[PDB]
């Protein structure tokens, strides 16, 4: 998602990564994984909406 | 502390250009006083008219 994010959006995006101590469940995958948080800034409402 | 320190500095960012389109809007509104102000200039005219009719 990172690599997406910097390719799509060129310009400069921070992020704010953050790990969850304990797996979620899923629906369609059934299964529980390790997952992190995808917190990101940036300016533009049609870069925010992309 | 380099990325949270940026996210923060990415909001105070947010908040400056906030402030900015702020001043804009100020600015309009001194517009619109500069406005009022060529009214009442004009009203002083408009004085100095009903004078003169009054002075006929």
């Amino acid at each position: 998602l990172e690599q997406i994010l910097w390719r799509v959006l060129r310009g400069n995006l921070f992020f704010k990564t953050v790990e969850i101590e304990q797996p979620v469940y899923d629906v369609k995958t059934r299964e529980y994984k390790h997952k992190n948080a995808f917190i990101v800034f940036s300016h533009g409402d049609l870069i925010i909406k992309r | 502390s380099q990325k949270n320190g940026i996210a923060t500095l990415l909001q105070a960012e947010k908040e400056a250009h906030e402030i900015v389109s702020k001043a804009r809007k100020y600015r309009q509104d001194k517009l619109k006083q500069a406005k009022t102000d060529a009214a009442k200039e004009i009203d002083s005219y408009k004085i100095q008219k009903d004078k003169e009719l009054k002075e006929f």
